C-alpha cells in the first residue's frame, strides 16, 4: 500500500511556501560551516508546523 | 446587641396576588447601560495590568527568540 | 432523584470488588487418604473437609 | 528552541465530543498491533485479560487467547515454581525480569509503561500519534550520535526507539489495508481506551444530572422570588425629608 | 387553570400523600430521563457498537 | 416561663438551633456576597465523606499506593466518581475560601467589632494549606516526591537547627517510605480539627451579627433566617452543584499536572517543577528573593500583616463605596495578586525575575498604604461641610 499521510504532507507545499524559501535560504546561508554549532533548526519547526496544520483537518477523512 | 423605638408605617400584600417572574426581563438594556457607565474604572484598572504585562512579555520572548537564529 | 443517587452509590461502592469476583470459580486435584483420617486441600479462600 | 520538542497538532478523533463513545472495531485493530508489534518491549501490566469481554471480543476468543501463553504459580506441594496456561484473571505479561534488563537490551535506555501514556505527557492523543508517524530527516548542521535516531516530536531532537510501523508490518483480519497511518490511528484508540476505560459511563451520567439540576435551578428561583415578593414591595411612610 | 386547582385538591389535603406523590414523581422520572439519554446516545453514533464489529466470531 | 409548652422549638431541646438558625437577625439588605460561608461549610463536609470513603482502598507504602489508587479506580464500583470528586472538590475548597476573604476586604469586615472574627480566619486558612499540601502527596506521583522535596527541604535556610528540623521531619535522610505513612496520618487526622476552628468563627461572628453592603447601624430593619435567606443559600448551592459537576463529568483532569501519572523515580528530575494551581502567589512570592533566608522570611510578612490589619483605628467608613480611593486600591491589588498567581508557574529568568520582584513589593504596599487613608481622612468633615 501507499500512505495517505505522506501523500497529502507532499501535497500542501503551495501553503507555505513562504516557509520553505525562508528555510532554503537558511541552508544556502549557512553553506560552509566550520565549527559546527550553525543550524537552520527553527525554519525546519517553522515548516513542519506549516505541514501538520495543513494535514490535520484533511487527514482522518481519508482513514477508516 | 439591642433594638431601637422607632415610629414608622408600612403596608403589605400577600405573595398570591402579584406577577413574579416578568420583573427580571422587564427594562435590560437600560440596567446594562447603568451597570456598565458605572463599573467601566473598576473594569479597566482590573484589566489593565494583565493585559500590559501579557503584551510586554510576548514581545520580549519573540524577540528574544527570533534574535537567537542563525 | 439526588438524595436517592448519592445515597446508593456511597453503598454500592462498599460491595465486591470485580478484582474479587474474578477469582470465584477453579478446581484443584484432590487425592487419596489414609482409612477415616483427613487432611484438607486448598481453594479460593476456604478449606476443604 | 530546540529543547522543547517541536508540537502535535489536533487532530479529529472518533471519541471527541460531548456525547461520542470508542469506536470498538479500531481497539480490536489496535489491540492486535500492539500484541504483534509492541509487546516485545513495552508491557502494560494494569490491564487484565477479562477486560476485553464485551469491549473487543467475545468472552471465548479471550479465553483461547490467553490459554496460548504461560504463566507462573505459586509452589505446589513439592515446593517448586511450576508453569500452566494463563486464565481470565491474568494481567498482560513482561517481555523482559526487571527495568536493569530493559536497559541493558535496549544501550541503557528504558522503555516506559503504555497503560497510561496517554495521560501522563501533555496532550496525550496527538502526541502519541504524531510521534509514532514523525520519524523524519535531520535539519542542515545537527547530527546524531550512533545508535539514536531523529524526531523533532521529542524533548532534546534524538531518541533512542527505531522506527517500527510500516507499510505491512501486521495482517488485519478485516481486509483493511495496513498503513502506517491506519496503524497508527487504532494503536491511539487502543490505548486511549486503555488509559480511560471508564468515559462512556461518565459521560451519560454527565448527561442526565447536567439536565435534572438545570431544571432544579429553575424552579429554586422560582420559589425565591415567590418568598421575597412581600418584602421587596413593602410600602413604608417614615416622616423625614433630609 | 382550573385543572391546577383540582389537583390541588385532589392530592393536597394530606401529607403522606405529598411525600407518596414525590417518591413516586421520582422514580418515574428517573427511568422517562434514562430513556430519552440512552436512546439520543444510541442515535447519536451508529455503527461503533460492539455488537456492531463485522468479525466478533473469526477467531475460534 | 409560659407555665404551658408552646412549640417544639423553643424547648431547652432545640433552643440552640432555633437561637442561632431559624430566629437570628439579620439585616434585610445582603447580597448574594455572603452566602459563599454556607457554601464551604458544605464543600469541607463533601471533601470528609469522600475522603472517608476513598481511605478504605487506599495503602500507604511506597511499593503499593501508586497501585492502590489506580485499582480503585479501575476495579471498584463507583470508585472514580470518588476520586475524581476528592480531587476536584479540593479546588472548589479553595475557590470559595478566596472568594470569600475578597468579600471580607471589600465591605472591610475586618473592623471593630469583628477582628476575632478575621484573625480566626486566618487560623483557618494556615490549617486548610496545611492540609492540602500534605494530601497531594500520597498518590506517589514524579510531582509528589519532588514537590514534597523542594517545599520540605526548604526548612534547611533556618540558622542553626536547620538540618536538624529537616532531618527530623524527613524521618530520615530522604523522603521516603516514612514520610509517606507520616503524611498519611497528619492527613486524616487535620480536618476535624478544622471543624472545630468553623464552629468557633461561627460562634465568634454570632456574637455579634453580620455586617452589610452599606456598613452602617443595622438594628432598626432586620428580618428572620429562615425562610427569607434559606432559599437564596438554596439557589446558590444548586448553582455550585452544577458547576462542581461539569468539572467531575467532562473535564475532570484539566486542573491537574500530567507528571503525577509516572510512579516515583528519585533519580530523574522532572524539567518543570511546581505545586498546585492554589499555591503559586506564595510560591512566586517564596523564590521572589535570592536568597535562602529572605525567602522564607518573605512569607513571615505575608501572615503578619493579614494578621495585622484589624488593629489600625483612624478609619471611621467600612464599606468601600463611600471610600473612591481604596476601592481603586482593591481593584489594583486583585490584579496584581492575579499576576503573582501567574508568575508563580513560569520558569525562573528573564524577563520573570523583576515580574517577580516587582508584584511583591505591590503586595505590601497595599497592607503599608491602608492607614494613611486612614488618617487623611479622618479630617474630611471639616473640609467638606456645608
Ligand atoms: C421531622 C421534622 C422535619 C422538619 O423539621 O422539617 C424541617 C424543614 C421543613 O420544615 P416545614 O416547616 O415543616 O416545611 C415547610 C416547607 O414547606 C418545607 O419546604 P422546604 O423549602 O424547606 O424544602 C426544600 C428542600 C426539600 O427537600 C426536603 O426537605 C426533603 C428531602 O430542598 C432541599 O432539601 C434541597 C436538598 C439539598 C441538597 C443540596 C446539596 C448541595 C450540593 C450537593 C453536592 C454537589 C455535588 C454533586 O425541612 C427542610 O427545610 C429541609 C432542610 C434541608 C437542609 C439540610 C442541609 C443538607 C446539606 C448537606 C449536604 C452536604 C453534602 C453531603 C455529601
Ligand atoms: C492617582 C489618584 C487619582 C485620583 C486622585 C483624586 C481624584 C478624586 C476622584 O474623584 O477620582 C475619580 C476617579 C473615579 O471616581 P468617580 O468620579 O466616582 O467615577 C465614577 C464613574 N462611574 O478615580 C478614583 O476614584 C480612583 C482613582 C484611582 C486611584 C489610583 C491609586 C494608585
Ligand atoms: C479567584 C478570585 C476572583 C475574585 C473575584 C472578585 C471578587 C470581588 C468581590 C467584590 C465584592 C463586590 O461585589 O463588589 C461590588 C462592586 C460594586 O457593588 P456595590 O457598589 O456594593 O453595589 C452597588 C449596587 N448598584 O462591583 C463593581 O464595582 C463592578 C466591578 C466589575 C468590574 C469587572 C468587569
Ligand atoms: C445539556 C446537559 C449536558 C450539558 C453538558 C455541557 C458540557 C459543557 C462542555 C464540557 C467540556 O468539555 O468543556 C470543555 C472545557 C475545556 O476547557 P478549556 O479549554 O479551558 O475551555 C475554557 C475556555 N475559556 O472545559 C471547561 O471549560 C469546564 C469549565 C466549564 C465552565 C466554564 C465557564
Ligand atoms: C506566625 C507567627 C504568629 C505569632 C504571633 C504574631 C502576632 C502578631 C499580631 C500583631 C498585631 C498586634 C496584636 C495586638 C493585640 C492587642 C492590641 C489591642 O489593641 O488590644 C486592646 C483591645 C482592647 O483594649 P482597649 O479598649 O482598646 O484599650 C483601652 C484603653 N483605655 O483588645 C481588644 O480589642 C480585644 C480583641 C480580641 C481579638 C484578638 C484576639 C487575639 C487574636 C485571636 C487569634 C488567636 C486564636 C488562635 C486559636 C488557636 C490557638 C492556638
Ligand atoms: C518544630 C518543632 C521542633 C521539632 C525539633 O526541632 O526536633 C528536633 C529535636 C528533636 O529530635 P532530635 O533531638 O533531633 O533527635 C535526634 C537525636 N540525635 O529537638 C529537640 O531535641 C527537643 C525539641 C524541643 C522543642 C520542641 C518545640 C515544639
Ligand atoms: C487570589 C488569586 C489566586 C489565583 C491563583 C491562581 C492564579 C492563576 C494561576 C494560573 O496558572 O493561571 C495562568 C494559566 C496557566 O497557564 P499555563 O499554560 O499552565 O503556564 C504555562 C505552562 N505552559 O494561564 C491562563 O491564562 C489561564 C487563566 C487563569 C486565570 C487568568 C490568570 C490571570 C493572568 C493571566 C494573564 C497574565
Ligand atoms: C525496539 C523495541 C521497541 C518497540 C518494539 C517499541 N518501542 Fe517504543 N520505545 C522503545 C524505547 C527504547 C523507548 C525509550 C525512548 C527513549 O527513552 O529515548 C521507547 C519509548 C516509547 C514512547 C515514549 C516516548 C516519550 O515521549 O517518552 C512511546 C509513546 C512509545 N515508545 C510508543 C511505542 C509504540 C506505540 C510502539 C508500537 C508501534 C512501540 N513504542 C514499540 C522501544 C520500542
Ligand atoms: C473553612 C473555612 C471558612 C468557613 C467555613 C467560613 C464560614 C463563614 C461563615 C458561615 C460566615 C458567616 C456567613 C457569611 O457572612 O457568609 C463567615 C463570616 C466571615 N468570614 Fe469566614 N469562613 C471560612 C474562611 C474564612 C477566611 C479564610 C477568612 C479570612 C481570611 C474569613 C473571614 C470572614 C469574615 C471577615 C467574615 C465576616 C462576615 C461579615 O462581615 O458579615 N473566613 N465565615
Ligand atoms: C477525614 C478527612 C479526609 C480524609 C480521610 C482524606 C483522605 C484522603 C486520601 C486517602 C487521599 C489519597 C487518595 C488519592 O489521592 O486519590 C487523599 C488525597 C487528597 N486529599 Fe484528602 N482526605 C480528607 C480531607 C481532605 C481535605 C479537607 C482536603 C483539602 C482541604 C483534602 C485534600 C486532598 C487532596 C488535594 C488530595 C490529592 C488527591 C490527588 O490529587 O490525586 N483532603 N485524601
Amino acid at each position: 500500500p501507499v500512505d495517505q499521510k505522506k501523500y497529502l504532507e507532499e501535497s500542501c507545499k503551495p501553503k507555505c511556501v513562504k516557509a520553505l524559501l525562508e528555510y532554503q535560504a537558511c541552508v544556502k546561508r549557512i553553506q560552509g560551516d566550520e565549527t559546527g554549532n550553525k543550524h537552520c533548526t527553527g525554519q525546519y519547526f517553522d515548516y513542519w508546523s506549516c505541514i501538520d496544520k495543513c494535514v490535520a483537518q484533511k487527514l482522518f477523512s481519508k482513514l477508516k | 446587641k439591642g433594638f431601637v423605638p422607632m415610629k414608622a408605617v408600612t403596608y403589605g400584600l400577600s405573595p398570591f396576588q402579584q406577577k413574579i417572574m416578568p420583573g427580571l426581563w422587564k427594562d435590560l438594556p437600560t440596567k446594562i447601560h447603568h451597570k456598565v457607565s458605572e463599573n467601566w474604572i473598576s473594569a479597566t484598572l482590573l484589566l489593565g495590568p494583565l493585559v500590559g504585562v501579557y503584551s510586554y512579555v510576548q514581545n520580549y520572548q519573540e524577540k528574544e527568540k527570533l534574535s537567537h537564529r542563525y | 432523584s439526588l438524595v436517592r443517587l448519592l445515597i446508593l452509590k456511597f453503598v454500592l461502592s462498599m460491595s465486591a470488588s470485580k478484582d474479587v469476583l474474578a477469582l470465584a470459580s477453579l478446581e484443584v486435584d484432590l487425592s487419596s487418604i489414609e482409612p477415616g483420617t483427613t487432611v484438607t486441600v486448598k481453594w479460593r479462600g476456604k478449606p476443604v473437609f | 528552541e530546540a529543547e522543547h520538542g517541536l508540537a502535535c497538532p489536533s487532530y479529529p478523533w472518533p471519541h471527541q465530543g460531548i456525547l461520542s463513545s470508542y469506536d470498538h472495531a479500531s481497539i480490536r485493530r489496535g489491540h492486535q498491533v500492539y500484541t504483534q508489534v509492541c509487546a516485545s518491549c513495552h508491557s502494560m501490566s494494569l490491564i487484565s485479560y477479562r477486560d476485553l469481554v464485551g469491549v473487543a471480543y467475545t468472552e471465548e476468543e479471550v479465553k483461547a487467547m490467553a490459554a496460548e501463553i504461560e504463566v507462573v504459580d505459586g509452589p505446589n506441594d513439592e515446593g517448586e515454581m511450576f508453569t500452566r496456561p494463563g486464565k481470565l484473571s491474568d494481567r498482560f505479561p513482561q517481555p523482559y525480569a526487571n527495568e536493569a534488563a530493559a536497559r541493558f537490551a535496549n544501550g541503557g535506555a528504558y522503555p516506559p509503561d503504555l497503560s497510561l501514556i496517554t495521560k501522563a505527557p501533555h496532550n496525550g492523543q496527538n502526541y502519541v500519534f504524531a510521534l509514532l508517524t514523525g520519524y523524519r530527516d535531520p535539519p542542515a548542521g545537527v547530527s546524531i550520535r550512533e545508535g539514536l535516531h531523529y524526531n523533532p516530536y521529542f524533548p532534546g531532537g534524538a531518541i533512542a526507539m527505531p522506527k517500527m510501523l510500516n507499510d505491512g508490518a501486521v495482517e488485519y483480519e478485516d481486509g483493511t489495508p495496513a498503513t502506517e497511518s491506519q496503524m497508527g490511528k487504532d494503536v491511539v484508540s487502543f490505548l486511549s481506551w486503555a488509559a480511560e476505560p471508564e468515559m462512556e459511563e461518565r459521560k451519560l451520567m454527565g448527561f442526565k444530572w447536567i439536565f435534572v439540576l438545570t431544571l432544579a435551578l429553575l424552579q429554586a428561583g422560582y420559589y425565591r422570588r415567590l418568598r421575597w415578593s412581600v418584602l421587596k414591595s413593602r410600602k413604608l411612610v417614615l416622616d423625614v425629608v433630609n | 387553570g382550573g385543572i391546577f386547582e383540582a389537583l390541588y385538591k385532589v392530592l393536597m389535603r394530606r401529607n403522606s400523600v405529598y411525600v407518596t406523590f414525590v417518591i413516586a414523581g421520582a422514580f418515574v422520572g428517573e427511568r422517562a430521563v434514562d430513556y430519552g439519554v440512552h436512546k439520543l446516545w444510541e442515535h447519536n453514533n451508529v455503527g461503533k457498537r460492539y455488537e456492531d464489529i463485522s468479525v466478533l466470531g473469526q477467531r475460534q | 416561663m409560659r407555665n404551658q409548652r408552646f412549640s417544639l422549638l423553643k424547648q431547652p431541646i432545640s433552643s440552640t438551633l432555633n437561637q442561632h438558625l431559624i430566629d437570628y437577625p439579620t439585616p434585610s439588605n445582603l447580597s448574594y456576597w455572603w452566602g459563599f460561608g454556607s457554601l464551604a461549610g458544605i464543600c469541607l463536609v463533601i471533601q470528609i465523606v469522600t475522603g472517608v470513603f476513598l481511605a478504605m482502598h487506599y495503602t500507604p507504602h511506597v511499593d503499593l499506593a501508586f497501585n492502590s489508587v489506580e485499582h480503585v479506580m479501575r476495579d471498584v464500583e463507583g470508585g472514580w466518581l470518588l476520586r475524581y470528586m476528592h480531587a476536584n472538590g479540593a479546588s472548589m475548597f479553595l475557590i470559595v475560601v478566596h472568594l470569600h476573604i475578597f468579600r471580607g476586604l471589600y465591605h472591610a469586615s475586618y473592623s471593630s467589632p469583628r477582628e476575632f472574627v478575621r484573625c480566626l480566619g486566618v487560623v483557618i486558612f494556615l490549617l486548610m494549606i496545611v492540609t492540602a499540601f500534605t494530601g497531594y502527596v500520597p498518590p506517589w506521583g514524579q510531582m509528589s516526591f519532588w514537590g514534597a522535596t523542594v517545599i520540605t527541604s526548604l526548612a534547611s535556610a533556618i540558622p542553626v537547627v536547620g538540618d536538624t528540623i529537616v532531618t527530623w521531619l524527613w524521618g530520615g535522610f530522604s523522603v521516603d517510605n516514612a514520610t509517606l505513612n507520616r503524611f498519611f496520618s497528619l492527613h486524616h487526622l487535620l480536618p476535624f480539627i478544622l471543624v472545630g476552628a468553623s464552629l468557633l468563627h461561627l460562634a465568634a461572628l454570632h456574637q455579634y451579627g453580620s455586617n452589610n453592603p452599606l456598613g452602617v447601624h443595622s438594628e432598626m430593619d432586620q428580618i428572620s433566617f429562615y425562610p427569607y435567606f434559606y432559599v437564596k443559600d438554596l439557589v446558590g448551592w444548586v448553582a455550585f452543584a452544577i458547576f462542581f459537576s461539569i468539572w467531575i463529568f467532562y473535564a475532570p483532569n484539566v486542573l491537574g499536572h500530567p507528571d503525577n501519572y509516572i510512579p516515583a523515580n528519585p533519580m530523574p528530575t522532572p524539567p518543570h517543577i511546581v505545586p498546585e494551581w492554589y499555591f503559586l502567589p506564595i510560591h512566586a512570592i517564596l523564590r521572589s528573593i535570592p536568597d535562602k533566608s529572605g525567602g522564607v522570611a518573605a512569607i513571615a510578612p505575608v501572615f503578619i500583616c493579614l494578621l495585622a490589619l484589624p488593629f489600625f483605628k483612624s478609619m471611621y467608613v467600612r464599606s468601600s463605596s463611600f471610600r473612591p480611593i481604596h476601592q481603586g486600591i482593591f481593584w489594583l491589588l486583585l490584579a496584581d495578586r492575579l499576576l503573582l498567581g501567574w508568575i508563580g508557574c513560569q520558569p525562573v529568568e528573564a524577563p520573570f525575575v523583576t515580574i517577580g520582584q516587582i508584584p511583591p513589593l505591590v503586595f505590601f504596599l497595599f497592607f503599608a498604604i491602608t492607614p494613611i487613608p486612614g488618617r487623611v481622612g479622618r479630617g474630611i468633615p471639616n473640609s467638606y461641610t456645608d
